RNA sequence: GUGAACAGCCUCUAGUUGAUAGAAUAAUGUAGAUAAGGGAAGUCGGCAAAAUAGAUCCGUAACUUCGGGAUAAGGAUUGGCUCUAAGGGUCGGGUACGAUCAACUU
RNA sequence: AGCUUAUCACCCCGGAAUUGGUUUAUCCGGAGAUGGGGUCUUAUGGCUGGAAGAGGCCAGCACCUUUGCUGGCUCCGGUGC
RNA sequence: UUCAAAUGAGAACUUUGAAGACUGAAGUGGGGAAAGGUUCCACGUCAACAGCAGUUGGACGUGGGUUAGUCGAUCCUAAGA
C-alpha cells in the first residue's frame, strides 16, 4: 500500500523470487517427471491473500 | 492570382487545431527554393557560389548450445 | 521503428508536454539510437526535435467586446438574465454610498467647515435617508449654515 | 546569511581561524539615473553562517582584496 | 412546416390585417366608433381601451401608457405609412389596370393622406389627455 | 524631454545577393510610419537616411523597436521574400537582416 | 468567453484518438422529431407529448393560527448602433470652485 | 537571517450635557469619552542579505565527434463588490 | 476517423510526420489514502491471452530500479481493549 510493514515486505520478497519458470538444465536429468513449475504465481490471476 | 494564393493558403495554414510550424527551427531544401526565386526574377548565380553479466538463469546451467 | 520512448523522454527534457514535441520522419535512424537523456538535450539543439511553441488563444474579440461595455451596449432588458441583487446588491450599493456620507463628514469637521455639535446630528441623519447622494448632502449644508447664520442674525 | 555593515567587523573575521575559503564577486547595478558603476561583494564562509560585505565603491575594493589573510583561500567570481 | 410558424400563423390564430386599419383611420368615424365602444364581457377590456393600430384590447389604461411607449407600437405606425397595398397594386405589377391604380394613388396622395394623417394627429393628443 | 533614439538596420547580406533593393524599402518606410494616428502625418519628426547597406531611423517621437520590426514584415512579404529573410536584433535597438539555413 | 452560476455550450495547458470492421438503406424495431382541419370524441384514467419558463415594470382572490396564501391569477416589454443624465477617489482653499484620476450599475 | 511595519489591547497628561465619539451591523464614556503624546504582539508586508554565479528568452561560433565556448537582455507600472 | 513513409513474410489496428475531432479546470489533467505487490524501465520476442487482428502490451523470457538528524511510523492520549 506504500506504507507497508516489513513483515508484509519480506513476503513480497518470497513471492517474487519465486516468480520465475523452472530451470532448463532440470529437464535434462535422470527420471526427470517434473515438467514445469506447478506453483507459479502472477499478480494477474491470483492474489496472494497477504 | 489573388484567389488562387488565398485558396493556396486554405490548404496551408489550419490555425485552428494546432499550430504553423517555425521556419527558423526547420531548415529549406536548397531544391524548391531556387525555383521559387526564378518566378520572382532575381538570377541565380551568386547564390549558387554559397552552394558551391546479464546471468540468464535459463541457460546459465547448459553451456553448450546443443544442449 | 518502435520510438514511444524518445517522445516520452524528450518531453521530460525539453518540459512540455507530449503533444508538442517534433521528431522528424528523415532521421529515423538518428533518432532509434538514442536511448538517454543526455543524447537527447544533443539531438534537440543540433534541430532533430523542436518545440512546436503555443497554440493560438486571441482574445481580440473580447477586448473589442468588452470596449462597448464600457460605452454602455449590450445592456438591455434582452441582455439581463439575473435579478438586481444578483448583479448589483443593494447592501454593496448602500456601503459605497454610506461610506462617503460618513468620511465626507469626517474631513469638513477637522477642516473646520462644521462644528461637532452640527455634525453629530447629520451623522445620524445620514445613518437613516434623506441623504441620497454626496451632492444633495453638500446642499443641505449650505441651507443649514444659512439658517444657523439667519437665526444667528436674529 | 548575515549582511555586515562594518569594514572594521569583517576584517577581524577572516582572522578568526575558523574560516578557510573567501570569495568575491562583482556585480553591475545602477544609481538613480546616474552611471553604470560596478560593485563587489565580499564573502567569507564560516562554520555556521555566510558572512558578506557590500562595498559599491570602487576604489575601497582595491583596498580591502589586498588586506586579505594570504593562507585565507579566495575564489575570483 | 415548421414549429413556429404553425404556432402563430394558423388561420384560427389570425390578426386583422392591414388594409382594414388602414380604413378605419381613414373617417373620423369609425376613430370614435372604435374608441368609443359599448362595454361587452367576453372581450379582454371589457370593451374598453383599445389601441386602433394594433388591433389589440388592452386591460387597464396603465397598459396603455407601457404599450405606446416601445418598439413593438412605434413598428406598426411605420407600417401604415405609405399606400396600403390593395389587389390594385399587384395587378398594376404586372401591366394589367393602370388607371385604376393610378386614380387610387392619386387620391391617397391628394384626398386621403393628408385626412388620415390628421385623425392620427387626434388620436395622439386624445390619449394623451386620457392618460 | 522627447529624447530621440537611434534605430539602425543593416541589408548589406540580402543587398550582395540581390534578392532585395535597399532604395525602395527607404521610401517605404518614410510615408508608412504613422505619427498620432494618420500616415504622412509626421513632421520632421523621423528621417529615413540609407547607407545602401544601412538604413537609420531617428524618431523624436512614439516609436518602438516591435513597432519597427512590424514595418520590415510588412514589406518583406509585398515582394515576396518572406520565408527566406529574416529580421533579427543583433545588439539593442540594432538589427539586420539573414537568410535561413538553405542546406541540403 | 457567454451568464445570477463551479449551470449548459465553445476554447487554452495537459491527455486520449481506445470501444471488431467493409458495403447497401427492405419490413419490424430502440432513440429523437415535424404534421392540413377539429381539440381528449382516444382511454381504466389527459398515460405521453405539446404548452408555460430568464429578466424589469404594472397587478394580485377566497381563506388565514395574521407569519402566510404568492412567482397566486392576469397584462405590457426585450436586438442593434450613435447618444444624453445621475451615481466616485486623490489633490490644491485666509485658521464658491479648479486640477487630475479610474470604475460598471441604473 | 537582519532592520522596519497592525486592528485589538494598554499607560500618561487632561475633565466632558448644548451629550460626544463611532461601525456595513449601535455600542462605548466620571469604573474617566473625544482629543494630545507613547508602549507592545509581528498573522502579514517593504528593503537588504541568501542571489544571479541560479533560472528563463535570444543571438553567435565551433562539429563525425566527449559536444561545449563566447556574447546580450533578464526593466518599470495600473485596476477590483 | 483519414493519407503517405519506415519496420515486416505479412498492416483498418504498431512508430513517426501531415490532417480531423473530443474530454473543456466538479476533466478522459496533475498527485495521494485504503487496497494490489513489481504491474514501474530497458533488452530480447509472439505457441497461449488481449471475445476481430497484431510487428505492439498491464502477456511471455532475462535483467535493472526505491538511499532521509528535518517526510511519516516510533512518543502521547480519545471512545475504548
Amino acid at each position: 500500500a506504500a506504507q507497508k510493514s516489513f513483515r508484509i515486505k519480506q513476503k513480497m520478497a518470497k513471492a517474487k523470487k519465486q516468480n520465475r519458470p523452472l530451470p532448463q538444465w532440470i529437464r535434462l536429468r535422470t527420471n526427470n517427471t517434473i515438467r514445469y513449475n506447478a506453483k507459479r504465481r502472477n499478480w494477474r490471476r491470483t492474489k496472494m491473500n497477504i | 492570382r489573388q484567389k488562387t494564393m488565398i485558396a493556396e493558403a486554405r490548404n496551408r495554414k489550419s490555425l485552428k487545431n494546432k499550430a504553423i510550424m517555425p521556419r527558423s527551427k526547420l531548415t529549406k531544401s536548397f531544391g524548391k527554393m531556387e525555383e521559387h526565386m526564378s518566378t520572382l526574377g532575381h538570377d541565380m548565380s551568386a547564390l549558387q557560389d554559397k552552394q558551391n553479466r546479464q546471468t540468464d538463469r535459463l541457460l546459465d546451467g547448459v553451456a553448450d548450445g546443443s544442449m | 521503428a518502435n520510438l514511444r520512448t524518445q517522445k516520452r523522454l524528450a518531453a521530460s527534457v525539453v518540459g512540455v508536454g507530449k503533444r508538442k514535441v517534433w521528431l522528424d520522419p528523415n532521421e529515423t535512424s538518428e533518432i532509434a539510437q538514442a536511448n538517454s537523456r543526455n543524447a537527447i538535450r544533443k539531438l534537440v539543439k543540433n534541430g532533430t526535435i523542436v518545440k512546436k511553441a503555443v497554440t493560438v488563444h486571441s482574445k481580440s474579440r473580447t477586448r473589442a467586446h468588452a470596449q462597448s461595455k464600457r460605452e454602455g451596449r449590450h445592456s438591455g432588458y434582452g441582455k439581463r438574465k439575473g435579478t438586481r441583487e444578483a448583479r448589483l446588491p443593494s447592501q454593496v450599493v448602500w456601503i459605497r454610498r454610506l461610506r462617503v456620507l460618513r468620511r465626507l463628514l469626517a474631513k469638513y469637521r477637522d477642516a473646520g467647515k462644521i462644528d461637532k455639535h452640527l455634525y453629530h446630528v447629520l451623522y445620524k441623519e445620514s445613518k437613516g435617508n434623506a441623504f441620497k447622494h454626496k451632492r444633495a448632502l453638500v446642499e443641505h449644508i449650505i441651507q443649514a449654515k444659512a439658517d444657523a447664520q439667519r437665526e444667528k442674525a436674529l | 546569511a548575515r549582511e555586515i555593515t562594518d569594514i572594521k567587523q569583517f576584517l577581524e573575521l577572516t582572522r578568526r581561524a575558523d574560516v578557510k575559503t573567501a570569495t568575491v564577486k562583482i556585480n553591475k547595478k545602477l544609481n538613480k539615473a546616474g552611471k553604470p558603476f560596478r560593485q563587489t561583494k565580499f564573502k567569507v564562509r564560516g562554520s555556521s553562517s555566510l558572512y558578506t560585505l557590500v562595498i559599491n565603491d570602487a576604489g575601497k575594493a582595491k583596498k580591502l582584496i589586498q588586506s586579505l589573510p594570504p593562507t585565507l583561500k579566495v575564489n575570483r567570481l | 412546416m415548421g414549429r413556429y410558424s404553425v404556432k402563430r400563423y394558423k388561420t384560427k390564430r389570425r390578426t386583422r390585417d392591414l388594409d382594414l386599419i388602414y380604413n378605419d383611420l381613414s373617417t373620423k368615424e369609425s376613430v370614435q366608433k372604435l374608441l368609443n365602444q359599448p362595454l361587452d364581457e367576453t372581450k379582454p377590456g371589457l370593451g374598453q381601451h383599445y389601441c386602433i393600430h394594433c388591433a389589440k384590447y388592452m386591460e387597464t389604461a396603465i397598459a396603455l401608457k407601457t404599450h405606446l411607449k416601445g418598439k413593438v407600437h412605434k413598428r406598426r405606425v411605420k407600417e401604415l405609412r405609405g399606400v396600403p397595398y390593395t389587389q390594385e397594386v399587384s395587378d398594376a405589377a404586372a401591366g394589367y389596370n393602370l388607371n385604376k391604380f393610378l386614380n387610387r394613388v392619386q387620391e391617397i396622395t391628394q384626398s386621403v393622406g393628408p385626412e388620415k394623417e390628421s385623425n392620427e394627429a387626434l388620436l395622439k393628443e386624445h390619449l394623451d389627455s386620457t392618460l | 524631454q522627447k529624447i530621440a533614439k537611434t534605430f539602425t538596420v543593416d541589408v548589406s547580406s540580402p543587398t550582395e545577393n540581390g534578392v532585395f533593393d535597399p532604395a525602395s524599402y527607404a521610401k517605404y518606410l518614410i510615408d508608412h510610419i504613422k505619427v498620432e494616428g494618420a500616415v504622412g502625418n509626421l513632421g520632421n519628426a523621423v528621417t529615413v537616411t540609407e547607407d545602401g547597406t544601412v538604413v537609420t531611423v531617428v524618431s523624436t517621437a512614439k516609436f518602438s523597436g516591435k513597432y519597427l520590426k512590424y514595418l520590415t514584415k510588412k514589406y518583406l512579404k509585398k515582394n515576396q521574400l518572406r520565408d527566406w529573410i529574416r529580421f533579427v536584433s543583433t545588439k539593442t535597438n540594432e538589427y539586420r537582416l539573414a537568410f535561413y539555413q538553405v542546406t541540403p
